[PDB]
């Protein structure tokens, strides 16, 4: 199985002689080939802070990774790498990584204190910001890399194995592992016989794994977005035996609801950045799923839990969702977000300074959405289902509101059951 | 009782000091196989770094004057094949001194009659009893075991008869003829394999001694036809030829003949010992000196290319005899010629097999040099023994061919008189045996040393190896060179024409005890091997009169 | 997939009738085929310690493993095994292992107190030194085994997933697992070469344990892998401290032949023991080769840069980077060994003092090159990697000679920070 050079959010050439090297929340890096060489132009979204520049390439650097401090270039054939800092304090440096026959650089990464270079045979060579070489480590072949200023996240895959994930940190004294080669059940792309004449064959040839984009969240949670169009977020990463992947977004249901129940395929989702509530994307309209020259304006898309029926939405009728049906989806969305925000503040603390107002508003909407399902259970005379819903309340003021819904529904036995929960929580609080 | 690895480690710690803690070994020179066993034992003692002392002894009466007079702190005496029949502990007194004794000999006896005291009741005689004979007279568990301790008038009377019942089974036993059942090559090579030392020189050495008994017995080495085969394959040095290596001593197999020393030389003097082979058929001179001239002078035998034609393109003719005697096989059927054999090479310097190689060692042991003459005769045979022991290096080349050219005249010497005593017709079948007395001929000097005499008998036992469907009894010869009629008389064995079913060892040594017990009127058994004694001139005629009536077969 | 019988450091037959059953630091066991049976001949390197012996093989054993106390034999077809101790005090024992339809024994192992037998169906049967069974375990199919003392190291390879390895310890209380089927980073291969591939489907030439407690493996990719920190799963990683291609190229003069391979024998703290085999076949035959020793080198080189700068010779400046990588790995492993297991030979302190002195000396060569190219910032990061206090004093003199007064004061701040932490 021949490998391919992978980059974050990279697009292939297609039917043109120009393409994008990389793309992220900082900006985008594109190249223009005019019959003999490549012209790399790096443009940013924030014109005020940094200045747009360009240069001529004489080596053909196709691998790139962009962070807040510099730009790293790499060559998959000769093994020559180059790091270019944006500020004028540090000078440029050039070093050539020795590569054997067959072995090629598939993915590169750059942090401000460590340099990560990965190969097709799985050699892990790490360098610092000054160029001092460290110990050489031999592991599984790396096909995908992502980082946000401190850690190394590697994805492994071979011909006699399957997709996995590893989480490590390059400390000052030694390498410490949070997660060591745990299996990742991400679905592989199913190329059929009719795809050989399709116009989207060029995207899968440059990226056989189907990994469109992958990046870390604003609060430190690992995220991945494969070819199955489902956004996966890693929950409970501080505990290796308790780590779980939770799907909180799906593009396949959002396109059908916004288009009025149609079956078109000209609308897609390209992930750029996600800071705990909205995935930034570009609405690409056309046959190709990859962007080209000039980028449209970014839109906002809030996350939604993929829990719907298809036959029930047609009978009840932009497609609109009723009150009663949306209470189940609001309960699932708020429960996942409140648990992750609580563990982040008790272990890492504040990051922006306004986390307490977000947590108070999220916990208030969590108890309010549960009361809508609680009112529906009392109307259908199901006293037993209403008892289990009362135990999921967090705030003490939510238990008082549950009594008033029960008295209005003429259920005196349900009223006394709420008071037993109140006496049990006060006893445990005094221990 | 002696496990083979155990005695080696036990004899290691008893004398391994850097002083005069000298262990000393003894060996007879009167046997070829006695030599080659000892040579391989010495060299491993060199590379195990121990000090030693080697003394030959040719005479059985000499053993007192070589041990029992010169001893200081020798704890470890070693000996090769001397006392299977006569008990040395009765021959030499050793009082029990200091159960965990102070000086312990071993023994490496190769003979069939054993001595019960030397295995049972062992306190200084640590004999080699391992898986050699598992049936060491297995009925003996009550004979001497009740001989050791020996109203009762009717009870002990029966008990004396049980002792007398034990007496007969010790009377028929200790009354058997002797051979060597298993060669001393077989034992020590098996011992070294239990230690595990890989050298082809050893594998070249051990096969020499068992090759020597090819003219004394038959089925002893017929058991060793597998044990030659497996070792040369298990110790395979190479799968390829890997040519033009002057070293490495490559081992192979090639067919070979009773017609001997051919690859060394002389298809000329084969003409004599082709007629030896026709002496195995029906003649000694008559028809063959016509009959040989169908099969031989077919090619005139050259001077310069005969270094090449009866060295190399006799392979066209060995093939031709190979395609002559295949059509002499269903018709002649005389199978004394084709043989499997064994060979070795040196990288260069010609191919030398082991058939002819034992022949050079016999003759080179022979020639290569009151009571005042026997001392200056006995000092010779020890000395000329010594120049054969160092024949096992590469360093002897131009002395190796010296015995070779010596050997192909000695047979021409010995055949010169064998044809005389035939034509004299002095062999007389009296009643039991045949008697011949070589009273006087020419060249009597080559009959003092007894190693020629068994060969003369070996030629003479085969003149009478025709059908002879009654009286298969060997002869007794007589010759004299020196004063007072010493007369080294000897006996032979009867022979089989490749058909041993009957147990024919010897009857004479039983009678040799009888005549020596009669009058002690100048009879001597001072020579080592019991098949040879001496006699006086006026005693050989009453010798036979005592023998023609004492039928002990 | 076909389950072939594997043996440690074994060689196939080829076009001959003889081969090597096993090979290690104690000696080598080979077999010679004759007309009706097989003949096992066991030869040793230390002739003065143990007694050389041989015996006929009537049953026809094809599996062998050698340790410091005995020799174990095994038959893959009938399940008959035999253990032969070198001492005459202990008696031999024979027992038949039950095998199902199509089940073949693929790998055996022996320790002086436990016997390890692995099959193609994954049956784990363990015996003691007398033959008494203790437990029967059902695990993944074992294709390769190695052991020093207590430890059991098995390489697993199933039909669909495959390529994994396990590490365990046969303690007195219970069997403890340090690793539970972790993935192996060994590279699989993509006439001498054709015949070797069939008999050895995974390309594993040899495998053994080091003298300092670390498991070593040598696959088909000719890279010596070193498993460091196996007692802790948080920091357990493989370290390729030796590259075959680089060592042959530098010593020869600057060329690269094909017929000169490196067969591994043992590793005892300084060099890798090997046999120089010259010829068409990759397996040795019978002559007696002399044992050689190759000095350990980190595989960090360029190919185009070595041709421009010209046995191929490496300059001073380029060798300082390779010397820094080699000394850093060896000093960390030697420090953890002495603080947990203690001394083994009695001269570990002189090796550690000489290694730490060469580590700080090699870093100063790269430190001098950074000052010559006016890169003050790169020189600051190199000063923090020094261990000895005397190395910090030498860094001041290199900085003053290069006319950098700001770099001098930065070295002194590191000195004051280490003295404060030492007094806490």
């Amino acid at each position: 199985f021949r490998y391919m050079p992978f980059s974050p959010a990279g697009t292939p050439f297609g039917f043109t002689d120009r393409r994008y090297l990389t793309m992220n929340e900082v900006g985008y890096v594109s190249t223009v080939k005019n019959s003999e060489q490549y012209s790399i132009t790096v443009s940013f979204f924030d014109v005020g802070r940094f200045r747009e520049y360009h240069f001529e390439d004489l080596f053909g650097y196709d691998l790139c990774f962009l962070n807040e401090k510099g730009t790293l270039f790499g060559q998959s054939k000769t093994g020559q790498i180059q790091y270019r800092p944006h500020d004028s304090i540090h000078s440029n440096w050039t070093k050539i990584i020795p590569l054997q026959a067959g072995e090629r650089i598939t993915s590169v990464a750059a942090t401000p204190v460590r340099v990560i270079v990965g190969t097709s045979l799985g050699y892990f060579r790490s360098f610092n910001q000054f160029g001092v070489p460290f110990a050489v480590e031999k592991t599984s072949p790396i096909v995908a890399l992502t980082a946000q200023n401190y850690r190394v996240f590697s994805v492994h895959y071979s011909q006699f194995h399957g997709l996995s994930y590893s989480l490590s940190e390059l400390g000052t004294s030694s390498k410490r592992y949070y997660k060591r080669e745990c299996p990742l059940p991400m679905s592989l792309p199913n190329i059929n016989s009719d795809m050989k004449k399709d116009a989207n064959l060029d995207y899968y040839n440059f990226n056989p794994m189907g990994i469109k984009s992958l990046f870390f969240s604003s609060y430190g949670d690992p995220c991945i977005f494969g070819s199955d169009n489902t956004l996966l977020l890693l929950s409970k990463w501080r505990s290796p035996e308790e780590s779980k992947w939770l799907p909180i977004l799906d593009s396949n249901m959002e396109i059908w609801k916004m288009s009025g129940g149609k079956e078109t395929t000209d609308i897609h989702v390209w992930p750029l950045a996600l800071a705990y509530d909205t995935l930034n994307c570009i609405l690409v309209k056309g046959k190709h799923i990859w962007p080209e020259f000039p980028l449209p304006l970014p839109s906002e898309m809030e996350i939604r839990m993929p829990v719907f029926v298809k036959s029930k939405l047609l009978e009840e009728n932009e497609i609109q969702i009723p009150v009663s049906m949306a209470a189940e989806e609001e309960y699932l969305r708020s429960k996942v977000l409140s648990e992750l925000l609580t563990d982040t503040l008790e272990n890492d603390g504040e990051m922006y300074g306004n986390e307490n107002e977000v947590l108070a508003a999220l916990n208030g909407a969590y108890d309010k959405a549960l009361l809508r399902l609680f009112a529906s259970a009392c109307s259908d005379q199901n006293v037993e289902k209403a008892l289990s819903l009362a135990h999921e309340l967090k705030q003490d003021r939510a238990l008082t509101a549950a009594v008033k819904i029960s008295e209005r529904a003429e259920l005196p036995s349900l009223v006394k059951k709420i008071n037993n929960i109140r006496e049990a929580r006060y006893e445990q609080q005094l221990k | 009782i002696s496990q083979f690895s155990e005695a080696y480690n036990k004899i290691l710690r008893n004398s391994s000091s850097h002083s005069s803690c000298q262990l000393v070994i003894f060996v007879s020179c009167l046997n070829i196989d006695a030599l080659c066993a000892t040579k391989m034992l010495s060299l491993l003692f060199k590379k195990q770094l121990v000090q030693s002392q080697i003394v030959p002894i040719f005479g059985y009466s000499e053993l007192r004057r070589h041990y029992s007079q010169l001893d200081d702190n020798i704890n470890s005496l070693l000996l090769v094949g001397f006392g299977g029949v006569i008990d040395l502990e009765a021959f030499l007194e050793i009082d029990p001194q200091e159960q965990s004794f102070r000086r312990d000999i071993y023994v490496l006896d190769a003979h069939r009659p054993w001595n019960l005291d030397n295995i049972f009741g062992s306190q200084i005689i640590q004999c080699f009893d391992d898986g050699t004979v598992d049936d060491t007279l297995g009925e003996q568990k009550e004979a001497y075991y009740k001989l050791l301790e020996l109203n009762d008038l009717s009870k002990r009377k029966q008990r004396k008869k049980q002792i007398h019942e034990y007496e007969g089974v010790l009377e028929e036993y200790y009354s058997q003829g002797t051979t060597v059942v298993n060669s001393i090559s077989a034992q020590i090579y098996s011992l070294l394999s239990a230690i595990g030392e890989t050298n082809l020189s050893n594998l070249w050495l051990n096969i020499l001694g068992t090759t020597s008994l090819d003219i004394a017995y038959a089925q002893v080495y017929n058991r060793l036809y597998p044990l030659l085969q497996d070792e040369v394959k298990r110790l395979t040095p190479s799968s390829r030829n890997s040519v033009k290596t002057p070293d490495t001593l490559t081992l192979n197999i090639q067919p070979d003949y009773y017609l001997f020393l051919l690859r060394h030389s002389s298809l000329y003097d084969s003409f004599y010992y082709s007629n030896y082979v026709n002496a195995k058929l029906s003649l000694w001179n008559e028809n063959g000196k016509k009959r040989l001239h169908k099969m031989f002078a077919r090619m005139g035998i050259p001077l310069s290319t005969a270094q090449e034609t009866w060295l190399y393109m006799d392979h066209s003719i060995k093939r031709e005899l190979g395609i002559i005697f295949d059509k002499n096989l269903d018709r002649y059927g005389l199978q004394d010629i084709i043989r499997d054999g064994f060979v070795r090479t040196l990288g260069y310097r010609g191919s030398i097999s082991a058939s002819e190689f034992v022949e050079a060692l016999t003759a080179l042991l022979e020639v290569g040099n009151s009571a005042q003459k026997l001392t200056n005769l006995r000092k010779r045979w020890v000395s000329n023994f010594w120049l054969s022991w160092d024949a096992l290096d590469d360093r002897k080349v131009e002395l190796l061919n010296r015995g070779i050219q010596l050997a192909q005249d000695l047979q021409r010497a010995i055949f010169n008189t064998g044809v005389a005593i035939l034509e004299k017709k002095l062999i007389k079948h009296l009643r039991i045996y045949r008697l011949c007395v070589l009273q006087d001929g020419p060249d009597l000097d080559l009959y003092r040393n007894p190693l020629t005499l068994l060969r003369l008998g070996n030629w003479l036992i085969e003149c009478c190896a025709e059908s002879e469907d009654k009286q298969l009894l060997p002869m007794v010869l007589a010759s004299i060179d020196e004063n007072t009629d010493t007369y080294l008389v000897a006996g032979l064995t009867p022979r089989y024409p490749r058909g041993t079913k009957k147990p024919i060892l010897n009857n004479f040594s039983m009678a040799f005890q009888q005549i020596t017990a009669e009058t002690d009127a100048k009879v001597r058994i001072d020579n080592f091997e019991s098949s040879i004694i001496e006699i006086r001139r006026e005693d050989l005629s009453p010798f036979l009169e005592k023998l023609t009536l004492s039928g002990l077969l």
